[PDB]
């Protein structure tokens, strides 16, 4: 339940908020992109 | 075969040029010192060891 | 009590909204109680390792029997006050278990203290347990007032600062608000580099809290 | 004087001698961990996989006095100190639980203690009964003997009994299960908990197993409870799809009942899982009359009793609450300390029910 | 022998600068007054005596430029900051939550004025529920340590808490409430003269 | 003395000595055991050890050479009330035949089977207690249950709410299940209301197969709140006797009230005689309530002799605590 949005915390702050320097690119795939948490849709 | 297994672990803050904290994995955590040959500034506190 | 020939109160629960002063009258009361203070955050306990539920509270109520006279001030019971866990419950089983010590309690006075008192199951509420319940209510325009005067005796002030129109105009404020609403006229004095506080700057602490 | 401390030990006659001690210098104790995974790289150094629990896990091999002739998956092995190899296999432990649907033996009725519903353990036993103990006319004309049957008919009343006289007749070991005992808050070993059950009776010499309230285990899917007490989906198939019928069944007989059919899945009233499906309903007249019959056993009272119209005052009504009044009737006497029960008391405990329970 | 005290943060320091926010003066100069200030005008508070603000929150919009001050101000700051985020704080070997909550805090006392950071607090810091079950019991468990020490009992050395939300209209108000919460924050979207601001600080 | 054997075995039970808790039985001469480490052993027995299974174990050789006193085992036994209760008939004044529905009923089986078994009859299952709280139901379960030394066993009926199918049947079972483990009981459900008027209804079928399916133990019911239970559950017949508390008689109020103010110290301006007698007044646990709100009145005032007043204004306080009609 709630563990999932946690989860979705920690990729969500993982995902920037330490640093940016990374030579590292993420690609996500969804089947349903309206449910995605607004969060992560950030430009 | 005349070999033994190293213990696994991770490095806590240094006290010396010689004497660092190292928590041994689930178990129990010591102070140590390098053994001759290991970079001191290649240490930091976390490294794996 | 003998003269009344009644049983001594075995323990108090501090209960209300939180940021209302229970934490507060706890340190007060560390302060002239004399006898011996021990304070436990509700969160120390049950923890890791299994025992560490057992120890912490069956020690603990054998350090308290060793210091007989002892206030024990457990803070936020709810960490584990709630219904229902095993260890988890096993620590309010032994914590029942211990405040059923009989005699020699009686020197052994626990104040329980957390806000939002509808998780925290009826064990510990029944009479052979914790007899009394204590609301912090809202402090009323007097009480308002002077925790104002308190929080404001370090201030710098203006001529005429008139505390009652500030306490008149903030309704609902629980004590903790009014240190914050002090806090901020500080603030909206010091920008301004300034010292001497003004009437205004109360008025928008007030604004900007709520 | 000191005071004991509840330290036991027997007097010196009773004791000791050069043995213990010989004993106890000489055999070395046995640690007790499980058995897995016989290496078996050819059958003659097989060497196997032990679990100490909490403390490691261990490839082992046997010592030369056993053999794996007696070593299995699990098995409860018990080893040495130093060098964990195999020196026994423990035996079966009685935590399964199954301990708590046994039975275990010939139960304690027989085919009259039925009340009336004897038309119907009949027509049971020719299924089960008649296909163990006279098998000349099944497979010769064409059909591998059966094996399942279910019932249902009154509220929880003589149901289960039925099963208990056929068993006793059959002289089959009895286990007797519901719902409750496939459910744990530990999910999944509830279905895991019906496998074991039937690897345990097969382990005995051929046994008879029954479940009850099969409507709350042979209850088909119900998705749209979107979750909740869940636990059923995950288990009753494991039940249904695993269950064997009369063609695909070992040496194990097993029978249903309960008191809801409408509920049940096809599958389970579909063959692989039943045989013959049977009915009852609240005991007729002759029923009730030859349940008073079976009672009159029950205590000690003034037999002269006019069970005829005691069935007859009882209304459409079940057998158990024939039971229940029979020891009201006891009660009556209780409430007089009376040594003995007379008419009286069977007549107004059966008011008991019939007037109050139905006023 | 005996061990220094405790057994944190690094030379990583952000990129980020007050230079480079998009102008955000009025949260700019209110957080620093929050944090900076009790560092250097401390001595200045003295005098004005007004208890300085131990614990300010921060509402916005996903990634309303928030973070963005939180790296600024980890960077900047000259005082010692440990950066750890909220829904971090988490374990499968029950009952340790709160231990390595106030292993954290007490650190953050002993690393002298230091100002801890935690990021999507409202992961862990949801309004406190009936805990039916043992990972509602730890997440409330890891609100009420957080709770009490930050005043349940023990008021801290000059320490500050500086804490990110999206949601926050969870977020229990045992956290939310002022003297633990003292100076709490909303980050809106930009507009009028705020735009323009970040256009000419990024172009 | 058994010098001899002081020399001998005392030697053989090397100190220290281990303990832990047996298992298994399987040979005469070994068992097997636990230990605090949660590791099992299979060990020897010496031949001095009672026969009978906390256990002594060798430091070395693990081996079974002693056995001690039990001071352990799970929650349960904090659930049970295993020690005979503490109120009598003597403290329930007046409720007089009450006493001698349930002795007739549950107090006679658990010290005289016989009455129960022997007597050309067989065992009840099950009796039901009803009136107001506080009217002496617990009160009179308890009393009845301190007359023997059977374990008590009160559970409510709303708690034992377990999730997955029939895990609160099991929950009812247990009890059953660790009664004639350690002697019989006294089983009493606070608030039966709750059972019979989705577990709650497989949990009732629990429990009249607990009740039939007889045995020794007894089990109680009770609840104010009767009137609503379906027949299925009161079934008269197999439900074997109803008592009932009337509100409390003049003569029961008054032991009632001179047993609740034995502690305090009285003053004879207030002979309670006006508390007591007018009315269908109040319920024992008012009674109980007034006297503990008097005694904190006596105490605010700094009275300690209680008088007329403050039991007056007790009054005053309570009686309005109780919610409206139409
Ligand atoms: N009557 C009062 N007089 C002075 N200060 C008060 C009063 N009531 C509350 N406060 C202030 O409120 C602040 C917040 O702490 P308080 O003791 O009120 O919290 P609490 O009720 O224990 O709640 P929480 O569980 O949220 O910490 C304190 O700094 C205290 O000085
Ligand atoms: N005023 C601004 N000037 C310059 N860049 C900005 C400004 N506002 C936002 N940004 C950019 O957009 C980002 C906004 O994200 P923010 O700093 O709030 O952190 P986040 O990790 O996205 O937040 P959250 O924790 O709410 O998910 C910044 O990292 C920065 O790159
Ligand atoms: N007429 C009867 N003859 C014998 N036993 C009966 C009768 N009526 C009820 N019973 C009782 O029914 C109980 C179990 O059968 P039942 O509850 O009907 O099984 P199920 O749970 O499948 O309905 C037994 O304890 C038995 O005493
Ligand atoms: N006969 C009695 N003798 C003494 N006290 C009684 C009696 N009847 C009721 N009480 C009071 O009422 C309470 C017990 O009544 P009971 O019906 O068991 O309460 P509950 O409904 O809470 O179980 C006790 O607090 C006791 O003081
Ligand atoms: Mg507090
Ligand atoms: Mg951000």
């Amino acid at each position: 339940d709630r563990e999932i949005q946690r989860t979705l915390m920690e990729l969500l702050n993982q995902m920037d908020g330490f640093d940016t320097l990374h030579r590292v690119k993420m690609i996500m795939a969804t089947n349903r992109p309206d449910t995605l948490d607004p969060a992560l849709l950030r430009p | 075969l005349q070999s033994v297994g190293q213990i696994v672990g991770e490095v806590l803050k240094q006290l010396t040029e010689e004497k660092f904290i190292v928590k041994a994995t689930n178990g129990p955590r010591y102070v140590v010192g390098c053994r001759r040959q290991l970079d001191k500034s290649k240490l930091k506190p976390g490294t794996r060891v | 009590f003998e003269a009344l020939g009644i049983a001594q109160p075995k323990g108090v629960l501090l209960y209300g909204p939180p940021g209302t002063g229970k934490t507060l009258l706890a340190r007060a009361v560390a302060h002239h109680t004399d006898c011996t203070f021990i304070r436990v955050s509700g969160s120390e306990l049950v923890q890791k390792f299994i025992g560490e539920g057992a120890r912490m509270v069956r020690e603990l109520f054998v350090m308290a029997r060793e210091h007989a006279p002892s206030i024990i001030f457990m803070d936020e019971i709810d960490s584990i006050g709630s219904s229902r866990d095993s260890e988890v419950q096993r620590t309010m089983l032994e914590l029942l278990n211990q405040l059923d010590g009989f005699e020699a309690t009686k020197n052994i006075k626990v104040i329980m203290a957390t806000n939002r008192i509808d998780i925290l199951d009826s064990a510990l509420l029944r009479p052979g347990r914790i007899d009394r319940k204590i609301e912090f209510p809202p402090p009323n325009e007097e009480a308002r007032l002077d925790i104002l005067k308190i929080h404001s005796r370090k201030m710098n002030l203006t001529r005429g600062i008139n505390l009652r129109k500030i306490a008149e105009l903030m309704p609902g404020a629980s004590g903790a608000e009014v240190k914050g609403v002090c806090t901020e006229a500080g603030m909206y004095a010091l920008r301004e580099r300034r010292v001497h506080v003004t009437q205004e700057d109360f008025e928008m602490a007030v604004a900007k809290v709520m | 004087g000191i005071k004991e401390s509840d330290t036991g030990l027997a007097p010196p006659a009773l004791w000791d001698l050069a043995a213990d001690k010989q004993t106890l210098q000489s055999e070395q104790p046995l640690q007790v961990a499980r058995c897995t995974k016989i290496i078996n790289a050819d059958s003659e150094d097989p060497k196997y996989i032990i679990n100490v629990k909490q403390f490691a896990k261990f490839v082992v091999d046997l010592s030369d006095q056993v053999a794996p002739t007696d070593i299995e998956e699990g098995m409860r092995v018990g080893v040495d100190r130093n060098k964990y190899q195999i020196h026994i296999p423990l035996p079966p432990i009685a935590d399964p639980t199954v301990t708590m649907m046994q039975v275990e033996e010939k139960p304690d009725v027989t085919y009259s203690d039925v009340g009336g519903c004897k038309e119907q353990i009949e027509k049971l036993r020719e299924v089960v009964e008649t296909p163990l103990l006279h098998p000349e006319r099944f497979v010769n004309l064409g059909i591998e003997p059966p094996k399942g049957v279910l019932l249902f008919g009154p509220p929880g009343t003589g149901k289960t009994l039925c099963a208990r006289a056929v068993a006793n007749r059959t002289d089959a070991c009895f286990i007797r299960v519901i719902g409750s005992e496939l459910v744990q808050k530990y999910v999944g070993e509830g279905a895991r908990m019906v496998r074991e059950l039937f690897e345990m009776a097969r382990t005995k010499k051929a046994c008879l197993i029954f479940f009850d309230e099969i409507d709350a285990i042979g209850g088909a899917r119900f998705d749209d409870g979107a979750g909740g007490d869940n636990e059923v989906q995950r288990t009753m198939l494991e039940l249904i799809n695993q269950l064997d019928g009369f063609d695909p069944r070992g040496n194990i007989k097993v029978l249903m009942a309960t008191n809801r059919p409408d509920t049940l899945d096809p599958a389970l009233m579909r063959p692989g899982r039943l045989d013959r499906k049977i009915e009852f309903s609240l005991p007729d007249l002759e029923g009730r009359t030859h349940i008073f019959k079976i009672h009159a056993r029950s205590m000690s009272v003034e037999r002269d009793i006019r069970f005829e119209l005691l069935a007859r005052l009882c209304p459409n009504s079940t057998g158990a609450e024939i039971r229940s009044v029979c020891t009201e009737a006891g009660m009556f006497a209780i409430r007089a300390r009376r040594k003995i029960a007379t008419e009286k008391d069977f007549l107004e405990a059966v008011n008991k029910v019939i007037k109050s329970y139905a006023k | 022998d005996v061990l220094p005290p405790e057994a944190l943060t690094s030379d990583q320091k952000p990129d980020v600068m007050y230079a480079d926010i998009g102008g955000m003066d009025i949260q700019k100069q209110e957080v620093r007054e929050a944090v900076e200030l009790p560092l250097t005008h401390f001595e200045l508070y003295k005098q004005i005596g007004i208890d300085p603000p131990r614990g300010v929150l921060m509402y916005g919009p996903p990634g309303c430029g928030k973070t963005m001050l939180a790296k600024a101000v980890a960077h900047h700051t000259t005082a010692a900051f440990i950066r750890v985020v909220g829904s971090e704080f988490v374990q499968k070997y029950l009952g340790e939550g709160p231990r390595m909550v106030r292993d954290v805090f007490r650190l953050a006392k002993e690393n002298a004025p230091a100002i801890i950071f935690i990021d999507e607090i409202d992961a862990i810091a949801t309004k406190r529920f009936d805990a039916q079950t043992g990972a509602d019991r730890e997440v409330q468990r890891i609100l009420l340590e957080l709770l009490n020490q930050m005043d349940g009992f023990d008021q801290n050395v000059n320490v500050k808490v500086i804490m990110a939300t999206n949601r926050a209209d969870t977020l229990d108000p045992a956290l939310l409430r002022p003297g633990r919460l003292d100076r709490k924050i909303e980050f809106p979207l930009p507009d009028r003269r705020q735009k323009r601001l970040i256009f000419s600080t990024i172009t | 003395k058994q010098e001899e054997e002081r020399s001998k075995v005392d030697d053989l039970r090397g100190t220290p000595m281990s303990v832990g808790t047996l298992e298994e039985i399987i040979d005469d001469n070994h068992a097997i055991v636990s230990t605090s480490v949660g590791s099992e052993h299979y060990v020897s027995i010496l031949s001095f050890v009672d026969k009978d299974l906390s256990v002594l174990l060798n430091h070395k050789v693990h081996a079974v050479i002693g056995v001690l006193m039990d001071d352990t085992d799970p929650l349960v036994t904090v659930m049970k009330v295993e020690k005979a209760p503490q109120e009598t008939y003597a403290d329930i004044g007046g409720l007089d035949n009450q006493i001698q529905e349930i002795k007739e009923s549950v107090e006679l089986p658990l010290t005289h089977p016989e009455y129960y078994e022997e007597m050309g009859i067989k065992p009840p299952k099950g009796v039901i207690l009803y009136g107001p709280p506080g009217t002496g139901k617990t009160l009179l379960a308890k009393a009845v249950a301190n007359q023997t030394s059977a374990t008590f066993l009160r559970v409510v009926g709303s708690e034992l709410i377990q999730k997955y199918l029939g895990d609160g049947p099991k929950l009812v079972r247990e009890l059953f299940r660790v009664a004639e483990e350690h002697a019989p009981s006294i089983v009493f459900i606070d608030e039966i209301d709750a059972i019979g008027t989705r577990e709650i209804q497989r949990t009732m079928l629990e429990l009249l197969n607990q009740l039939d399916g007889r045995g020794d133990v007894k089990v109680i019911m009770a609840t104010n709140r009767i009137e609503t239970l379906d027949p299925a559950l009161i079934r008269p017949g197999r439900i074997d006797r109803k008592i009932e508390f009337p509100l409390p008689d003049e003569k029961t109020k008054k032991r009632i009230f001179q047993i609740h103010t034995s502690r305090m110290t009285l003053a004879d301006d207030v002979t309670l005689d006006d508390l007591i007698m007018a009315k269908d007044d109040l319920s024992g646990a008012d009674i109980k309530a007034i006297c503990t709100e008097a005694g904190l009145m006596a105490l605010r005032e700094r009275r300690m002799k209680v008088t007329n007043e403050d039991f007056k204004k007790s009054k005053e306080n309570v009686l309005y605590k109780k919610q409206e009609g139409t």
